[PDB]
RNA sequence: GAAAUUGUUGAAAGGGAAGGGCAUUUGAUCAGAC
RNA sequence: GGAAUACUGCCAGCUGGGACUGAGGACUGCGACGUAAGUCAAGGAUGCUGGCAUAAUGGUUAUAUGCCGCCCGUCUUGAAA
RNA sequence: AAAUAUGUAAGAAGUCCUUGUUACUUAAUUGAACGUGGACAUUUGAAUGAAGAGCUUUUAGUGGGCCAUUUUUGGUAAGC
């Protein structure tokens, strides 16, 4: 016995009652992904401004 | 008829009105709710909110977060308040002198505190010492400790805590989980 | 502290005061509105009188009431309904007629009738079917302290002046619009005037823009 | 069978132009981009190294990390009742700077100036943009412009 | 309790408007304008009479 | 409706390139305002290379006519649409006022060809100025020199539904 | 000492089903209140 | 050349007839008219009068009349079938 | 080369100014990223609306569908 095959109907309004929104936007988005060699300096850069504040702020 | 922009009939999803029959509770949150209306301070909304919450929203705080909570700039001689229980921590062997009102006090924290020369005091009492919260701070324990919470959310790629009676070798940690057996994760 | 004599005395001096206000600025309309209203009338026979046509201004405001039941309407004019206002059928709204809003009438012509409103009208609206949006609430108007306390911000002391920021599109119409809660009207008194509605008013119907016809059609409804 | 393969449906989609053809300017490899960009994602059938999917043609997006001779780009992608985020990587032949971004730019400058210049007099200059008003009274007048009358056409044929 | 009604119950009327009584009394709604004497230009006359 | 004749001016906005625009004008037979405005864009764009939105209205002015006792008798052209073709047409109407004879014409086409009001063209209305300049029978027949004629078999409506006598047509 | 099912008496209706709903006329019966 | 009438629109213009409803239960509020006292149609009905005081109204039930009413449960895209 | 659809933006997590870090980069304190200090607040950056917003856990039923306008394929067609 045949049946049906594939419809897309009542899939998009299924989608909107807790519907499609973007999901949110953070600040400071993630590292991954990043040029390791641009990352190792990140961190040897990040700890020196640290280290200086630091000292600063004793 | 109306096109309802929103779901009709749906409740504010807040507790009020905690559901536990202990009939002391009742009357804290009764001497709350009447603060909470007539002092039109923001202070007793959140314990009488407090006051509703559950168990694992309410998780121990340990004496060593109340005294690092009064490390904190001019924060020595505020009134700490605990709507929740009070737990002995071991790991310090110092202490400060500073007052405590919770619910409910360990007796290792009991001890502890009036020890070192403080003393444990209820929520009512700091109701007739602080109507306003005058000199308070909240302190709430970590909800994400609770061992259920690491199991949250598991799938693939976010190491997210299998569920196991029987842990070690050969319990899970094979074909999925390496390379060198199928794919992992 | 007797306090029977000495506040309600306070009280009813600042009672006086404000119906004084709300009495000037009444009257001030009214010469506003008379001078506008003949200037209109005046500026037609100069323009004749000298071989030339008074093109007058653009109306600013048009009255949309929703005229289809709230069964089988496609998404995209089920939400500029909505953010209209209109969510169920004889429901009233005034809209700013702006380019933006010029749009949403388009996509929405099948479903209402519209068009624009005299002083009449809108006066006779808001003394009936006047509702404010008091704290989420629905609440008639039916005394000057209740726009007082919520539009008083804003310069709006009555419901003279709610209909004065209405007529005349005024810095904050926006907030004075969205104050009054939209409008629930009845079947017009006479009917709708033709056999089937839901064709155009050009074509015999009852949707689309009718210019000064909406304000027979609303006071029926009214 | 069916055939859902990388470039399935993609003939006229990454098809190069008419009469530009050949090797791309030297613009395209000349142009600096940093984190934070907003580029879109236009395709160029020359260059198969570091293409794009098919979905993400004229999709806009954000630069996060660059590369010696490619930049990768931070994408919403709605799948399901939700946006997944989407990490691609891209050679800059099929990356150009988005320009909508550009015009809020320059806004922002005569934004900034207009307040700068209004404080020295306080007049409200209204920094907020307006849409397009309805038309205001106008006098139209009819020397040598008198009124012709028009009438409707009666049919013919033209054939 | 109760809504009543302006455009009636003139007590409703005149506590929602100090200006009602001075409208009436005046009779501002049925005030008379003064007469002009202007007339359209002979351009006008002969584009509406026009075919 | 019952129509009512109106002068629709309208014209292409001004812009800085091409100022003072041409000014059209058209006579529109139309029940209400709406509508005039309505036919007048419907028929400038058959014309000239304008739409609503590129343009404006200028003026609207009802035209009533000067004898509204004097009787006419008009010759009126139009175009209209069939089932099958498009085709032009001549006729009269012998009556009192501009309006009533376009009243009459579009009663007459939908009764003969079954033309609505979204298929007719009217063309030009003008009056006959001259007798003996008449062409179609069914108007020239009335313009003989005293004319009279009776109306045989009168029925007169009865307001009780039972008469106690026979009805007598005689008139 | 139930129901299905049955007899007798009493009441009522019945032109190819019966039973039901809204409303009331008519007949029988009835509580409250004074 | 001077009027009128029509049509459209406005009046915080006047006024007659009919119908449904009387929720609320000390005052508070907003108003209106008055020199004041006070009064009111002003944050929801009161005053006068009549008949009966009983199955009269009303309930129940049976029938009659007008209109309407397909057999329940189940599988099912679809059931009085 | 339309129409209807479709991505992005319309600010405080922004803009502007000075200069601290670095094992990356540059001929070059040149840049890149992250910070320190200062200035710009209610027309704070289009419209309209917002019925509260964001988030989590768990679990049911369902996983045979069918019809209508418009688009459309096979078929002469079909209540296919």
């Amino acid at each position: 016995a045949k049946s049906k095959n594939h419809t897309a109907h009542n899939q998009t309004r299924k989608a909107h009652r807790n519907g499609i929104k973007k999901p949110k936007t953070y600040k400071y988005p993630s590292l991954k992904g990043v040029d390791p060699k641009f990352r190792r300096n990140h961190k040897h850069a990040l700890h020196g401004t640290a280290k200086a504040l630091a000292a600063a702020k004793k | 008829g109306i096109d309802h922009t929103s779901k009709q009939h749906k409740r504010s999803g807040h507790r009020t009105a905690p559901k536990s029959d202990n009939v002391y509770l009742k009357l804290l949150v009764k001497l709350y709710t009447f603060l909470a209306r007539r002092t039109d301070a923001p202070f007793n909304k959140v314990v009488l909110k407090a006051l509703f919450l559950s168990k694992i929203n309410r998780p121990p705080v340990s004496v060593s977060r109340i005294a690092r909570a009064l490390k904190q700039e001019g924060a020595a001689n505020k009134t700490v308040v605990v709507v929740g229980t009070v737990t002995d921590d071991a790991r310090i062997f110092e202490f400060p002198k500073t007052t405590v009102a919770a619910l409910r006090f360990t007796a290792g924290a009991r001890a502890k505190i009036v020890k070192a020369g403080g003393e444990c005091i209820t929520l009512d009492q700091l109701a007739v010492r602080a109507p306003k919260g005058q000199n308070t701070l909240i302190l709430r324990g970590p909800r994400n400790s609770r061992e259920a919470v690491r199991h949250f959310g598991m799938g693939p790629h976010k190491g997210k805590a299998p569920r196991i009676l029987s842990t070690g070798r050969k319990f899970e940690r094979a074909r999925g989980r390496r390379r060198s057996k199928g794919f992992k994760v | 502290a007797e306090q029977v004599a000495a506040e309600r005395a306070a009280r009813k001096a600042a009672n006086k005061e404000k119906r004084a206000i709300i009495l000037e600025r009444n009257a001030a309309y009214q010469k506003e509105y008379e001078t506008a209203e003949r200037n209109i009338i005046q500026a037609k026979r100069d323009a004749k009188a000298a071989g030339s046509y008074y093109v007058e201004a653009q109306h600013k405001l048009v009255f949309v009431v929703r005229i289809k039941g709230i069964n089988k309407i496609p998404p995209k004019p089920r939400k500029v309904l909505q953010l209209l206002r209109l969510t169920r059928i004889n429901s009233g709204t005034f809209v700013k007629v702006t380019k933006a809003t010029l749009e949403l009438l388009k996509l929405i012509e099948p479903y209402v009738a519209y068009g624009y409103p005299s002083y009449s009208t809108i006066r006779q609206l808001v003394y009936k079917r006047g509702f404010g949006k008091i704290n989420k609430q629905r609440v008639p108007l039916s005394d000057n302290a209740i726009i007082e306390a919520n539009l008083g911000k804003y310069g709006i002391l009555s419901i003279d002046d709610l209909i004065h920021e209405i007529i005349t599109v005024g810095p904050h119409f926006k907030q004075a619009n969205n104050f009054l809660w939209p409008f629930k009207l009845s079947n017009p008194s006479g009917g709708w005037g033709v056999p089937r509605k839901f064709k155009h008013f050009i074509q015999g119907g009852s949707f689309g823009n009718r210019e000064e016809f909406i304000n027979k059609l609303v006071k029926s409804m009214n | 069978g069916k055939s859902h393969g990388y470039r399935s449906r993609t003939r006229y989609m990454f098809q190069r132009d008419f009469r530009k053809h050949g090797a791309v300017h030297l613009s395209t490899y000349l142009k600096v981009y940093k984190v934070g960009d907003i580029v879109d994602i236009k395709a160029n059938g020359s260059i198969q190294k570091g293409m794009p999917h098919k979905f993400y043609q004229g999709k806009t997006g954000v630069v996060y990390n660059v590369t010696k001779s490619s930049v990768g780009v931070i994408i919403n992608k709605m799948v399901g009742n939700r946006y997944l985020e989407k990490r691609l990587n891209l050679r800059v032949e099929h990356i150009k700077h988005s320009k909508c971004r550009q015009e809020f730019l320059e806004r922002v400058k005569a934004n900034a100036a207009k307040r700068a210049e209004a404080k020295a007099q306080g007049v409200a200059v209204q920094l907020k943009r307006q849409p397009a008003q309805p038309r205001e009274s106008r006098i139209v007048s009819t020397e040598g412009n008198v009124p012709q009358t028009l009438a409707p056409v009666p049919y013919e044929t033209f054939i | 309790v109760l809504k009543k009604n302006p455009l009636k119950n003139k007590q409703v009327l005149l506590r929602l408007n100090p200006y009602a009584k001075v409208f009436a009394a005046e009779k501002l709604g049925s005030k008379k304008a003064e007469k002009t004497g202007t007339k359209p230009a002979a351009v006008f006359t002969e584009t509406l009479k026009h075919d | 409706a019952h129509f009512k004749e109106y002068q629709v001016i309208g014209r292409r906005l001004p812009t800085e390139s091409v100022p003072e625009p041409k000014l059209f004008r058209m006579r529109i037979f139309a029940s209400n305002e709406v509508i005039a405005k309505s036919r007048y864009w419907y028929f400038l764009q058959k014309l000239h290379k304008v739409k609503k939105a590129s343009g404006e209205i200028v003026s609207i002015n009802q035209i009533n006519e000067a004898h509204p006792t004097k009787v006419k008798n008009f010759g009126v052209w139009v175009r209209y649409d069939s089932r099958s073709g498009t085709h032009n047409m001549y006729k009269e109407i012998r009556d009192v006022s501009r309006v009533a004879a376009v009243e009459t014409l579009y009663q007459d086409m939908a009764a003969r060809h079954r033309a609505r009001f979204r298929s007719i063209h009217i063309l030009k209305v003008a009056e006959i100025e001259k007798t003996a300049d008449v062409k179609r029978q069914y108007v020239k027949q009335f313009l003989t020199k005293d004319l009279k004629f009776p109306l045989p078999h009168r029925v007169q409506k009865s307001t009780k539904t039972f008469s106690y006598k026979r009805p007598s047509t005689f008139y």
